[PDB]
């Protein structure tokens, strides 16, 4: 089926230093 | 691998049938390397299904296949008396031609058996020979059974015939000495 | 895209990755679930409010309506089966690469990399995505939060300890 | 139409044709699929009408070559140091637009090659209450292909041929019956042609 | 740009062409933007 229940609303946070992963093995 | 196939099937006349086939393989390029071939006894093979997602040309609409992860089958609708055949899935995926075990399509329908006595002639007779036959046919079952009279009596017999009237038939060859003969027979016949 | 979420009662089970979305072109499908989780690229046809309906039994997919020219199907352990989850997900050269690393929390400052978890090929436009929202069938209500951050080519100076 | 199937002995490099029509035999695959008595189709190679790009059966990489000729449009095969093994019915398939280059679109007819050693002993026909119906018996013959006809084929309604019945000595025996008169039997692998009337 | 490996690639004139003509091959001729590298598309619409 396809019924529109999930409801989403926005938000601003700020990410410090968030965010790094390893670029190579 | 190797295709695998039922020995013999039991279909019924204007019913439907689906043969198996399963060990069917696959390469990079697709899955769809089916066909099925059509071979009357005796007679020449001629291809009936290829490529199930699509229809052959002069093929009727009345055979059709499917596929199901690495086993497929082959539907067919309006089973008649001439549709008795054999039936072999091939397998080209890998660029090598496999075939089945092979199958035997077999109807059921709306089926008394010929019972003919024949004494021995003359000329066999002189060569001191006295072979007693008994001929049976026009029977559909596949149940026929041989017998003489002397007191219960070399003699062979082969049950299955070949297809060219559509119906079975059956016959012995009784070898006995003329001496025996002349100093006595009858053919019982058992059918359904 | 950067993908960041605290919900402590597995919520989040995948991410949908596709451009169009309409069974017009191959569209990844991603589910997380409890164990042996499954990766999928088919041409499904997603609704407008994707979700998976657990009734236990797994959802019966509800997130396209039917799906049949397929190409490529992966499945592998369950990824990182208060905690705070962190995802990554690239793109490059149709290779689709995945980092995730959890590190528990009491976004908080400090440094904490991310490690590759999964890289498969894929090869497909992905130009849009939506999360994917579990919930048990008479609907039971529940709420989520998650962060969602754009990446961009920068460059970074990495210090690497002693260990 | 193909040749005919004369009784050889393992070693003698025989050959069997088969006779195709309805195509240019100019870039359309062409090979041969043999089936023994009792089992399924055997697939063991094909051949391209320019380069013979031949590709075998694993299991007939050194057992069967293929010796088509182009000028005629007529397959053929060459063998060479043959077994027992061998008999079986080979048939002649071909690419065909209907599928893939692997794929048979056409068959040919088929012919069964006997292998025996039996010196090829001659045949024998002895004749036979209804009348109404006729029949002639044929005996002590070993090879199998066997045919009996009626007035050299003049009558061809209510007449039927049975199988033979293979005896405990090795010969075979055929009943044959007309509807109701000489009766023709014909020895293929003995070229011998006995006449007989009821 | 950083491909590394063997283009390998043979002629098959005898097994992808048939006289009637083999139409199963297909290719796409009209795009709106130029491919990525390593990128593939299916899609049926009219350009």
């Amino acid at each position: 089926q396809c019924v529109n229940l999930i409801t989403r609303t926005q938000s601003y946070t700020n990410s410090f230093t968030r965010g790094v992963y390893y670029p190579d093995k | 691998s190797a295709l695998t196939q039922p020995r013999s099937v039991s279909g019924s006349l204007g019913q439907s049938v689906t043969i198996s086939c399963t060990g069917i393989s696959s390469d990079v390029g697709g899955d769809n390397y089916v066909s099925w071939y059509q071979q009357h006894p005796g007679k020449a093979p001629k291809l009936m299904i290829y490529d199930v997602s699509k229809r052959p040309s002069g093929v009727p609409d009345r055979f059709s296949g499917s596929k199901s992860g690495n086993t497929a089958s082959l539907t067919i609708s309006g089973l008649q008396a001439d549709d008795e055949a054999d039936y072999y899935c091939c397998s080209y995926a890998l660029s090598r031609v496999v075939f089945g075990g092979g199958t035997m399509l077999t109807v059921l329908g709306q089926p008394a058996p010929s019972v003919t006595l024949f004494p021995p002639s003359s000329e066999e007779l002189q060569a001191n020979k006295a072979t007693l036959v008994c001929l049976i046919s026009d029977f559909y079952p596949g149940a026929v059974t041989v017998a003489w009279k002397a007191s219960p009596v070399g003699v062979e017999t082969t049950t299955p015939s070949k297809q060219s009237n559509n119906k079975y038939a059956a016959s012995s060859y009784l070898s006995l000495t003329p001496e025996q003969w002349k100093s006595h027979y009858s053919c019982q016949v058992t059918h359904e | 895209v950067y993908f960041a979420s605290t919900e402590k009662s597995n919520i989040i089970r995948g991410w949908i990755f596709g451009t169009t979305l309409d069974s017009k072109t191959q569209s990844l499908l991603i589910v997380n679930n409890a164990t042996n989780v499954v990766i999928k690229v088919c041409e499904f046809q997603f609704c407008n409010d994707p979700f998976l309906d657990v009734y236990w039994m797994e959802s019966e997919f509800r997130v396209y309506s039917s799906a049949n020219n397929c190409t490529f199907e992966y499945v592998s352990q369950p990824f990182l089966m208060k905690n705070l989850r962190e995802f990554v997900f690239k793109n490059i050269d149709g290779y689709f690469k995945i980092y995730s690393k959890h590190t528990p929390i009491n976004l908080p400052q400090g440094f904490s990399a991310l490690e590759p978890l999964v890289d498969l090929p894929i090869g497909i436009n992905i130009t849009r995505f939506q999360t994917l929202l579990a919930l048990h069938r008479g609907w039971t209500a529940g709420a989520a939060a998650y962060y969602v951050g754009y990446l961009q080519p920068r460059t970074f100076l990495l210090k690497y300890n002693e260990n | 139409v193909q040749s005919g199937a004369e009784v050889k002995k393992p070693g003698e490099s025989l050959k069997i044709s088969c006779k195709g029509s309805g195509y240019t035999f100019s870039y359309y695959w062409i090979g041969w699929v043999r089936q023994m008595p009792g089992k399924g189709l055997e697939w063991m190679g094909i051949i391209y009408p320019g380069d013979s790009d031949t590709r075998y059966s694993p299991s007939f990489q050194g057992q069967v070559t293929i010796s088509a000729d182009k000028s005629i449009s007529t397959a053929y095969l060459h063998w060479s140091s043959l077994k027992a093994s061998d008999t079986a019915m080979y048939y002649c398939a071909r690419q065909g637009d209907l599928g893939d280059w692997i794929l048979l679109g056409y068959w040919g007819q088929g012919t069964l090659v006997t292998v025996s050693s039996a010196s090829t002993k001659g045949p024998s026909v002895f004749p036979l209450k209804s009348t109404a119906a006729l029949g002639c018996l044929v005996k002590d013959y070993f090879p199998e292909p066997v045919t009996v006809s009626w007035n050299s084929g003049a009558l061809t309604s209510g007449v039927h041929t049975f199988p033979a019945v293979l005896q405990s000595s090795g010969l075979y025996s055929l009943s044959s019956v007309v509807t109701v008169y000489i009766c023709n039997v014909n020895h293929k692998p003995s070229n011998t042609k006995v006449d007989k009337k009821v | 740009d950083d491909f590394t490996g063997c283009v390998i690639a043979w002629n098959s004139n005898k097994l992808d062409s048939k006289p009637s003509g083999n139409y199963n091959y297909l290719y796409r001729l009209f795009r709106k933007s130029k491919l990525k590298p390593f990128e593939r598309d299916i899609s049926t619409e009219i350009y």
